[PDB]
């Protein structure tokens, strides 16, 4: 058959298939969970945070970090590369922003992203990205949710995950568009990131967590994006537990 | 990035270069051509070959035209004569038809087509291409003249050659059947000839691309009244033309 | 040295004399201004003399390479769109004044190009130093629908009474007609109106008239056999 | 062995017409046969070998 | 990765040796045998073809006689694409030396020039070497005839009479046994066909397998004349040393 | 190219219809206009330049002889038919010449005659043309004199085509020199040596290359 | 041990490298059929959405690379993006330097050669789609180019792309043979929507609803994507056929 084929990336394997891209989907399988729920007039992100040691600061790390004001990236796996990614975006977007003079389109910036991933792919001499992102935001064309494989694959999204717990989260997520296939509200959702944000540590119910949650949407935030703390984090925090129980 | 800096055909330990060996291995996988010098004309011919009959062969091409005075077939790989074909017409107006203002000779040209050849035969991150031209041609000192351009970047006159994978049946019929005065009109009759017993498949003429070096046609020059400039030399055949002279066997 | 181009029904007619001028001396009773760009695109030259031929001659061999990997019949726009180009990125140093005619599968065309790169499109164009002189004749004498008898006419009247209106204009007055899916048929020198005066004494001089300080051969013709 | 051949060969033709003696034109059908047989493989670059 | 593809092609072996370069010499001992001899009224420059085919157009070929300028002609013998290469390369600078000093540029600096660069690729740059074997026929003032073969390595060494290409120790010495210092250009004319008639692998040596050209001071008026033979004459200088 | 179709396809029609008689007129006519045509002095009734208008004219010209059925003057038009084919100078004259030689062989017109208009067709491929075409004809010629019954002038062509196609072997035809060879020398009657010919045919048509025709003779 | 791990030749002069990429291209399990209408192009292509969680809008495999060229994609979606990326960039471009809107043929031609160069590397990784172009061209017709990973297209009076195509290729054969014509004729591009569903449907001996197709047609002068709405107007049309 001939010995090599997983030693770079531009080979293919006698399959037609890759390595190193391949070995990279299991590098984004150890991370942590991350859902994001589509709403109607924007998106939900959640991510569950480890407290991984009674050491670290709480509510003082974050994965969740903006692109422009109005474009939420999420992502789990290698964390230093997953800020990388979303590093990249946002010189991308700042150009964009210059030349058009109009926040970057949300199915303008998935296109951006999403050859950068692929671009990795192409050469021997790049390691390919070992993350997947979920990233959306309001745009003037609607909310759109987007989720980017590290293969640099990228969907449209009604509701995508990644991590360990993406078992979980999958199943869940088919649940609450049975609920509401007609659509959801955005303040309602948040209560519902954090219910599935709980069901989806069973697989990793061997330690305690810190949910953080974010928003951006058109009729609470004025679609701009913005981190949900306060009153309203503690809420949604009773909801899961009220669920759980 | 780009780290390819080293060659890949190297010396093989008992002599000889091993990229070039191979590539002209994939040289006589492919379809098969020939080419007759006359006294007045030099004819190429070539064989068509589709996926399926769903492709067309009208927008096909397998022989084209470098200069108006040189033409060029190939057999070998599609790709590589693609991009080659492409190299040779950019070279043949940027070092000699704005130099010296007109087109280069058929021994210069094949000079210059030998040296793209040269430089992928050498330098990093290349193998070699892998296709045998013969670039037939008329300049106005040495006459008609039939060249092979080779995968080691060699050039070699030839009165009548074939190339592709009935190379070996096709060449002693042509050294059996060339004598020292043809016309183009009873060099084409050869060409034929040979070619028909190297398909095997459909014979048409919409599956023979068939092309003459003969002599000059004003009817492709596009204008008159210039007398200095004497129009195509180069001219392929239509399909409904060649039909008759398959008749003619 | 004024061009002049006529846009009919049935094609395009550009025409020129033939008389190239440096300064007030006159270098060239006939020199041809009138280029080929392509076989269906003929173009002419006004301005400098040494600075048309030139970039003519660059975008001659770049509009072929065209042509031929596109493999399909040139269109006149991309001539005009690569010469545009190509004069504005030097900043209308190089003093190219152009009259591009040309049939191609979208119809006729005919349009005007600047030395700094601007271009204009008209059914009566005019270029050169005689420009002012050949328009004048032109004006009265156009109206909608022109044969190809009628408009060949009128391009050759337009550069003759050009002549005398301008001191860089001179000898013969050639045509070119490009019809539509006909090959354009040059007609160089179609007016002669100036032919030089006889002269009245001949100036033939005896043999060895002139002297010789010394002379001698050399040999050129060949190179030496052993 | 080709010699050998068309001598074999020949006496085959003998046996095909019916013949008592190999005459010249027997020759004439050897050579050729053996001929055709032997340029076939070598330029078609065909074996015994299956 | 990048650095797994890699040959070293320019690193030594545990002898203290270049493997490609040794190869390189391998192969020129398949290509066509060259020969040449430095008479002391000219130097002939015989060599015979590697392939031939009686279709094949041998009658305006010149594929092993090449011109560098005006007074220095080479024999090639190798990569011929290799060599085209480098032939164009010191015809620019034997030009070029002409054009700033004014001056016919001696027979030393061509070669030396064309050395180094065979030798660049077998120091440095990752790359195959340029496998060429030049034989030098040139004239100078200076010197009068001079005669150099050149290697792959990039390493230049004179000679009176010299043979490269398939069956050199063959070629090398039977001239030893025929050679004299008391030679002009008809004895050479004998002894290059002879040579070559000896280590042939035709039944008979033709003419349409022999390329010959010389350089004759004998040419009028004291000057160097380069005469690359046509086939015709070689056909005929043939019937006169009654090799066929 | 209206006109030229019309006339022939009336022709051919009115001989299966009214009368050959009354065919023969329309033939007569379509004759004419071809000429006439061809060098500009009646066009081509359907406007435009020869070009392509030329090429058909050509294919219904070897459609307008030896297909109306024999007579005295159709006979008479074929030692003219070959000067037409001497004009029309492009890739057909070949295809033309050699599809008119067979259809004339066929209709039995006499002996004489067919010998007459071979010769000058061999005649005319003597001086420039291909040497294939002339070649070609060789075998024709030959089969004509075999028809004559002179059987000494047959032989000339039979021994000439012979030491050429032993310098141009493997070919189809010199299967059929050596099978008219061998028809020559039954009818010279001596049988040794138009065995010895037939041996000669039996080894050289073993070619694949050789049709159902060549093997049923 | 290193021939068939970059784009070098083999002892058999073959590229296993370039090879593998036709291997890569059937893996996505997306069919496409094409046929040149009377005056129009009309393709059309499955439209495989796994899940339930994917927005279907979003997926497809008909680009607009412009006004007159359509670009359909068989192989994975990766690489599909790329090659439609370097076509809208690469129609720019000639629209900008020659002044007319790019004819399809000549962007066939120019993505073939940048498929070349990415097999005479050794650091890039020929893309593994097969596009098929069509298009209504003003000199030429309405056409169909299929470019391919190594580098080599060729027209086509009709062609199919998938793993099912062998079956594919059979129908329309059949169909331009009995009939003979090259192209199919009807003039309205409505009815050779119709014709072209029938037969995906005879050939993979499978129905389709709406969101299983995704239309694109190539009329004069616009390329337009037909809504899945639209597209069981469609469905109706051939249950009275």
């Amino acid at each position: 058959i001939g010995t090599g084929y997983d030693l770079s990336n531009s080979v293919f394997s006698p399959d037609g298939r890759n390595f190193q891209v391949e070995y990279a989907v299991k590098a984004v399988e150890n991370g942590t969970t991350s859902i994001g729920i589509k709403c109607n007039d924007g998106v939900v992100f959640a991510v569950e945070k480890l407290i991984t040691s009674k050491l670290l600061v709480p509510q003082k790390n974050v994965k969740i970090q903006v692109v422009d004001r109005h474009i939420g990236c999420v992502y789990s796996g290698l964390i230093p590369d997953g800020r990388h990614l979303v590093n990249r975006g946002r010189e991308e977007a700042a150009s964009f922003k210059k030349l058009y003079k109009t926040p970057i389109p949300i199915p303008a910036f998935a296109d951006r992203l999403g050859q950068y991933v692929q671009a990795h792919t192409l050469y021997n001499s790049v390691r390919p990205f070992g993350v997947s992102t979920i990233f959306g935001g309001v745009d003037k064309n609607g909310a759109h949710l987007y989720m980017l494989e590290p293969s640099g694959s990228y969907w449209g999204y009604k509701g995508a995950a990644t991590g360990k717990g993406r078992q979980s989260a999958k199943a869940e997520l088919e649940k609450l568009v049975d609920h509401h296939p007609e659509g959801l509200s955005a303040r309602e959702a948040v209560k519902q990131a954090a219910k599935i944000i709980y069901l989806a540590h069973e697989d990793n119910k061997e330690k305690d967590f810190e949910l953080e949650i974010s928003w951006c949407s058109l009729s609470e935030t004025n679609g701009l994006h913005k981190f949900v703390k306060g009153d309203l984090l503690q809420e949604a925090i009773d909801f899961a537990q009220k669920e759980i129980n | 990035t780009d780290r390819y800096s080293f060659s890949l055909t190297t010396f093989s330990p008992s002599g000889k270069l091993g990229q070039i060996d191979y590539a002209l291995t994939a040289v006589k996988q492919g379809v098969t051509s020939l080419g007759i010098k006359a006294t007045n004309g030099v004819v190429i011919a070539t064989e068509k070959k589709s996926s399926s009959p769903l492709a067309m062969s009208e927008t096909l091409s397998k022989v084209s035209l470098l200069t108006p005075d040189i033409g060029a077939v190939y057999s070998g790989m599609g790709p590589d004569y693609r991009v080659l074909v492409d190299k040779s017409r950019k070279v043949a107006h940027t070092s000699y038809k704005r130099i010296y203002g007109e087109y280069p000779p058929t021994k210069l040209l094949v000079s210059e087509v030998a040296k793209i050849m040269q430089e992928a035969t050498q330098s990093g991150g290349v193998r070699p291409f892998g296709v045998s031209l013969l670039i037939a041609g008329h300049d106005e000192f040495n006459g008609f003249s039939l060249y092979q351009v080779d995968p080691s970047g060699s050039y070699f006159p030839w009165k009548a050659t074939a190339i592709g994978k009935g190379s070996v049946a096709a060449k002693t019929f042509l050294e059996k059947r060339w004598n020292d005065e043809l016309e183009l009109e009873d060099a084409i009759h050869i060409a034929l000839l040979t070619l028909k017993e190297s398909v095997e498949g459909e014979f048409n003429g919409d599956t023979i691309e068939l092309a003459i070096i003969g002599d000059e046609n004003p009817d492709l020059l596009g204008y008159t009244g210039i007398p200095t400039d004497k129009g195509p030399r180069f001219r392929k055949l239509t399909s409904q033309e060649i039909n008759d002279r398959l008749e003619a066997l | 040295t004024t061009i002049v181009g006529v846009k009919f029904n049935n094609g395009v007619v550009i025409a020129a004399d033939t008389r190239s001028t440096q300064g007030p001396i006159v270098a060239d009773k006939n020199c041809a201004k009138l280029h080929r760009i392509s076989p269906k695109i003929w173009c002419a030259g006004a301005g400098t003399a040494a600075d048309t031929e030139a970039v003519t001659q660059l975008i001659g061999s770049n509009i072929e390479l065209h042509s031929l990997y596109t493999s399909r019949e040139p269109r006149v726009v991309s001539a005009l769109q690569m010469l545009k180009q190509h004069l504005f990125k030097y900043q209308g140093h190089i003093g190219a004044y152009l009259i591009v005619a040309g049939v191609d599968p979208t119809g006729s065309h005919l349009f005007s190009i600047h030395a700094h790169g601007s271009t204009d499109v008209g059914y009566y164009l005019s270029l050169g130093s005689g420009s002012l002189a050949a328009m004048a004749v032109l004006e009265s004498h156009w109206k909608q629908d022109l044969t190809k008898e009628e408009a060949i006419k009128l391009a050759s009247d337009a550069i003759q009474a050009g002549i005398w209106n301008d001191l860089g204009s001179g000898s013969n007055v050639d045509v070119c007609v490009m019809e539509i899916g006909k090959d354009a048929e040059y007609l160089r020198n179609y007016l002669t109106p100036n032919v030089r005066e006889e002269k009245q004494k001949s100036y033939k001089f005896p043999r060895g008239t002139t002297a010789v300080l010394k002379e001698s051969i050399v040999n050129i013709c060949d190179i030496q056999e052993e | 062995a080709d010699v050998k051949g068309v001598c074999t060969e020949a006496g085959m033709y003998a046996l095909r017409e019916r013949r008592i003696h190999v005459t010249q034109e027997d020759f004439e059908l050897a050579v050729g046969k053996v001929m055709n047989k032997n340029q076939e493989t070598a330029i078609s670059v065909a074996k015994l070998f299956k | 990765g990048s650095r797994r593809y890699d040959s070293r092609t320019t690193i030594f072996s545990p002898e203290g040796r270049l493997y490609q370069v040794e190869y390189a010499l391998e192969s020129i001992s398949h290509a066509g045998t060259a020969i040449g001899i430095m008479a002391s009224d000219g130097i002939v420059l015989a060599a015979e073809r590697k392939v031939t085919s009686t279709l094949l157009e041998q009658d305006t070929s010149t594929e092993k006689l090449y011109k560098l300028n005006d007074k220095i002609a080479v024999a090639v013998a190798g990569l011929t694409a290799d060599a085209e290469i480098l032939i164009n390369t010191a015809r620019i600078h034997a030009q070029n030396y002409l054009k700033t000093y004014n001056e016919d540029i001696p027979v030393e600096i061509l070669v030396r020039r064309l050395s180094d660069i065979k030798q660049g690729y077998t120091q440095h740059g990752g790359l195959r070497p340029f496998g060429v074997s030049f034989i030098y026929a040139g004239y100078d003032d200076r010197y009068g005839y001079q005669l150099y073969t050149s290697n792959p390595s990039g390493n230049y060494t004179g000679w009176k009479a010299i043979s490269v290409g398939a069956n050199t120790s063959a070629a090398q010495t039977l001239l030893q046994m025929d050679y004299k210092d008391d030679m002009k250009v008809d004895d050479a004319i004998e002894l290059a066909l002879k040579t070559l008639s000896k280590t042939t692998d035709s039944s008979a040596l033709t003419y349409d397998r022999l390329e010959f050209a010389t350089i004759r001071k004998g040419a009028n008026d004291g000057e160097v004349y380069q005469k690359i033979f046509k086939p015709q004459e070689i056909k005929d200088i043939l019937v006169k040393t009654g090799i066929t | 190219m209206s006109l030229p179709g019309s006339k022939l396809e009336e022709a051919r029609r009115l001989v299966n219809e009214k009368q050959y008689n009354e065919a023969e007129q329309v033939y007569l006519s379509l004759l004419d206009k071809d000429s006439s045509q061809s060098s500009a002095a009646a066009g081509a009734s359907v406007d435009d330049k020869r070009r392509n208008e030329q090429e058909t004219s050509i294919l219904e010209l070897g459609q307008l002889y030896v297909t109306m059925g024999a007579k005295d003057k159709l006979r008479e038009f074929i030692p003219h038919s070959t000067e037409y084919m001497m004009q029309f100078a492009k890739s057909k004259t070949v295809k033309v010449l050699k599809t008119l030689i067979e259809k004339f062989e066929q209709v039995p017109d006499s002996l004489d005659d067919q010998i007459f208009v071979c010769e000058k067709s061999i005649e005319f491929a003597k001086r420039e043309k291909r040497v294939f075409l002339k070649h070609s004809l060789s075998i024709k010629l030959a089969t004509l004199h075999y028809q004559k019954k002179q059987y000494k002038d047959s032989l000339a062509l039979i021994n000439d085509l012979l030491r050429e196609f032993k310098k141009l072997d493997d070919k189809p035809s010199l299967v059929d020199v050596h099978l008219l060879e061998s028809k020559v020398y039954h009818k010279l009657r001596n049988l040794a040596k138009s065995k010895a010919s037939l041996t000669a045919a039996r080894t050289a048509a073993n070619s694949i290359y050789c049709p159902t025709q060549t093997v049923a003779e | 041990g290193y021939d068939r791990h970059i784009t070098i030749f083999s002892p058999e002069g073959r590229l296993y490298q370039v090879e593998y990429a036709f291997k890569a291209t059937n893996q996505t399990n997306i069919n496409s059929l094409a046929v040149r209408g009377k005056d129009c192009t009309v393709v059309i292509s499955q439209k495989k959405v796994p899940d339930k969680l994917l927005d279907p809008t979003t997926v497809s495999y008909i680009f607009c690379i412009s006004r007159t060229i359509g670009m359909v994609v068989n192989g994975p979606i990766p690489d599909a993006r790329n090659a439609a990326l370097r076509a809208k960039a690469e129609a720019a471009e000639f629209r900008y330097k020659y002044g007319y809107d790019m004819p399809c043929d000549v962007l066939a031609k120019r993505m073939a050669n940048l498929s070349q160069i990415y097999t005479q590397r050794a650091y890039m990784r020929p893309l593994g789609v097969i596009l098929t172009f069509v298009s209504v061209d003003e000199e030429l017709g309405p056409s169909i180019y299929k470019t391919d990973p190594a580098g080599y297209y060729v027209g086509y009076k009709a062609t199919a792309t998938g793993p099912k195509q062998q079956e594919i290729t059979t129908n329309l054969e059949n169909h331009f043979k009995k009939s003979k014509i090259d192209h199919i004729n009807e003039e309205s591009w409505e009815k050779v929507v119709e014709f072209a569903i029938t037969h995906m449907i005879d050939a993979l001996g499978t129905e389709f609803s709406k969101n299983d197709l995704e239309v694109g047609v190539a009329t004069k002068d616009k390329f337009f994507t037909l809504s899945a709405e639209n597209i069981e107007e469609r469905l109706v049309a051939i249950a009275e056929q």
